C-alpha cells in the first residue's frame, strides 16, 4: 500500500531515516528531488549485510554545492514501513558539500541518473520511488512531500507519502502543471512559472526553471534577482551571503506571486525571510531580517531560470507525479505563517 | 544552505 515516512527539518535541507541492509542500519538521507542517485558514505560506514551485492560500475554525482563518488551497490532499503529488496544503491569513497547527512535519497526523475555510472555511462538507476512502484509496493508511481516552516534546529515537521497524498498536509486544492517541455528543466522535476512582486512588478517572466528540496533558497535567474533586490530595497550582507531588509523595508515588503498551473501562489513577507531566531546558523544577526529568495547565479533564458526551493515548499504541499508526469502544489495550514 | 545535481 502506500506508505509514509517523517522528515526532519535541519534549515539548510531536510533528512529521512533510511535502513540499508539485513539487519539494518540506519543512515540520514538528505530528500532531493534535484538529484536521483541515492547514496550514504558522508558519515557512518556502509554496513555490508547478507542483502548487499557488488554490482560493476562505480559512480560519480557532481552537484551545484558539492559532489560525491564511489561505487555502486545493490541493498534493501527500508522507507517507514516499505521495503526495497535490491535498490542500486551508491557508497562514497570521496564527497563533499554533505555536512550534516549521510548521503541524499535521490528522488528526482531517473533520467538524471544516465551518466553517474562507469563503465556503463548510458545506463540509468531506478529510484526508490521508481522501485516501490514496479514491485508492487504503491498504487501509483509518485511522491508528495510535505515541509514546514520551522523556529527550532532540528524539527521532525516534514513526511514523504510515497503513492499518495495526504490530506492532512494541505489545504484547498492541488494544482497540477506537466513537466515542462524544455530543457534542461525537463530532466528534473521542471515546470514553467511567472513570479511577480507585490501588484503591479515583474520579478520572472513565464519560463522554465525546477522544484527542489535539496535546494535550501528559493533561486532566481540573475536578471530576476536584480529586479527582486531593486522592488524590496535589499542589500547585500556579508556576515549570511543573504540579501537583507531594514525594519522599515521588511514593513514594507510584499508578497511574491508565482504563477503556476493557472494558479496564483502567494508567498508571503514572513515566507521570503530566515527564520529570526535561527538568524546565528546562517551568520546573521538578531533582530535582523534576511532574505531567503537568491541568485541562482545565471540568466533568464536557458531554459532552467528559477528553482523552488526547500524555503518556498515550507510553504506548499508538493507532489512529484512520475505516472502522469506532472507537478502539483498546494497551499497548507503554514502557508500564511508569520513564525519567521 | 546548498544546492543540490545541476
Amino acid at each position: 500500500a502506500a506508505g509514509s515516512v517523517p522528515a526532519t527539518n535541519q534549515l539548510v535541507d531536510y533528512v529521512v531515516n533510511v535502513g540499508v541492509g539485513s539487519p539494518a542500519t540506519t543512515y540520514s538521507l538528505l530528500v532531493d528531488t534535484g538529484s536521483s542517485n541515492t547514496w550514504l558514505g558522508a558519515d557512518k560506514s556502509y554496513v555490508k549485510t547478507s542483502t548487499s551485492s557488488a554490482t560493476s560500475d562505480k559512480v560519480s554525482v557532481t552537484y551545484g554545492s558539492g559532489s560525491f563518488s564511489g561505487t555502486e551497490y545493490t541493498d534493501t532499503v527500508t522507507l517507514g514501513s516499505l521495503t526495497i529488496p535490491k535498490q542500486s544503491i551508491g557508497v562514497a569513497s570521496r564527497d563533499s558539500g554533505f555536512d550534516g547527512v549521510d548521503g541524499i535519497l535521490g528522488v528526482g526523475p531517473v533520467d538524471l541518473t544516465v551518466g553517474t555510472l562507469s563503465p556503463h555511462t548510458s545506463t540509468s538507476i531506478p529510484t526508490v520511488t521508481d522501485n516501490l512502484f514496479s514491485q508492487g509496493t504503491i498504487p501509483t508511481n509518485l511522491l508528495a512531500v510535505s515541509f514546514e516552516p520551522t523556529t527550532s534546529e532540528s524539527s521532525t515537521n516534514g513526511e514523504l507519502t510515497f503513492g499518495a497524498t495526504d490530506s492532512s498536509k494541505y489545504t484547498g486544492s492541488i494544482t497540477y502543471t506537466p513537466i515542462t517541455s524544455t530543457s534542461p528543466a525537463s530532466a528534473y522535476w521542471g515546470i514553467n512559472q511567472s513570479i511577480r512582486y507585490g501588484s503591479s512588478t515583474s520579478i520572472l517572466s513565464s519560463t522554465a526553471g525546477i522544484v527542489d528540496t535539496g535546494t535550501t533558497l528559493t533561486l532566481i535567474a540573475s536578471d530576476a534577482f536584480a529586479k527582486y533586490k531593486k522592488a524590496t530595497g535589499a542589500v547585500a550582507d556579508n556576515n549570511t551571503g543573504l540579501l537583507r531588509l531594514t525594519t522599515a523595508q521588511y514593513a514594507n515588503l510584499q508578497s511574491l506571486f508565482f504563477t503556476i498551473g493557472g494558479q496564483t501562489f502567494e508567498l508571503t513577507a514572513n515566507a521570503q525571510i530566515w527564520p529570526r531566531n535561527l538568524n546565528t546558523a546562517i551568520g546573521g544577526s538578531a533582530s535582523s531580517v534576511y532574505l531567503i529568495v537568491g541568485d541562482l547565479g545565471s540568466d533568464s533564458g536557458e531554459g532552467l531560470d528559477f528553482i523552488n526551493g526547500l524555503t518556498f515548499l515550507e510553504r506548499f504541499y508538493s507532489v512529484y507525479d512520475t505516472t502522469n508526469k506532472r507537478l502539483g502544489l498546494a497551499t497548507t495550514s503554514f502557508t500564511t505563517a508569520t513564525s519567521n | 544552505x546548498v544546492v543540490x545535481a545541476x
